[PDB]
């Protein structure tokens, strides 16, 4: 938006019109989302672990 | 020698036009004239006959 570094291919192609567009899901939660399935997997109620203790 | 030789009047427009420019205004110097912001920086990697560099 103004500055250094004159050498920014990403701006430059969204000047062209080439925009890369964010997924409308954030990483932020899709790794709690994973988190709390490893977590269930780990801990009672296991329920990605059919109810059974990881050990 | 009307219309030969070397000795040629620069009384068509002119376009040395040495306006300072810090806005979104083209310019009027090598190359064609596309969009961009001036960032004024100093740097001395020009010598020799080299106004202008490319990527």
């Amino acid at each position: 938006t103004g500055g250094s570094e004159i050498r920014d291919l990403l701006c430059v192609q969204s000047f062209n019109g080439i925009k890369v567009l964010p997924p409308i899901l954030s990483e932020s939660q899709i790794s709690g989302y994973t988190t709390a399935a490893t977590v269930a997997a780990m801990f009672p109620p296991w329920s990605a672990a059919a109810g059974i203790p990881f050990s | 020698g009307i219309n030969s030789g070397t000795t040629c009047s620069n009384d068509l427009l002119q376009p040395n036009t040495e306006v300072f420019t810090d806005v979104c205004v083209d310019y009027d110097l090598y190359g064609i004239t596309g969009q961009g912001i001036f960032k004024e920086v100093s740097a001395v990697y020009y010598n020799s006959w080299q106004n202008l560099l490319y990527d």
